């Protein structure tokens, strides 16, 4: 008869693993990690070099 | 390009998107939790079953 019950769908709830249910949870989880993206360069065959 | 048809459009239209080779790098991430569970039972009643 216990329900498990559901987050509120609030951000701060599902951070915190509160829930309306019997259960609270301990934590959302990981699904990974997103970084950006380190660009290229154009090189520098362009112009002359001469260390 | 992969060209997909979405046979159920509405008027007309093309939607260019991206998926890299990672499943972080995505767009919009669809995570499976519980697939497809089958919940079977009867009516004692009449016996007959529900699923």
């Amino acid at each position: 008869a216990e329900i498990g019950g559901d987050h509120g769908y609030n951000a701060t709830n599902i951070a915190a693993g509160q829930t309306s249910g019997a259960v609270t949870q301990i934590g959302p989880a990981v699904m990974g990690m997103v970084r950006r993206a380190i660009p290229n360069l154009i090189a520098f065959d362009i112009c002359g070099v001469q260390p | 390009y992969r060209v997909y048809i979405d046979q159920y459009a509405k008027q007309d239209y093309f939607t260019v998107g991206y998926k890299g080779p990672n499943e972080m790098d995505a767009g919009i991430y669809y995570a499976p939790y519980v697939a497809l569970t089958p919940l079977r039972g009867s009516d004692p009643k009449n016996f007959q079953p529900v699923m």
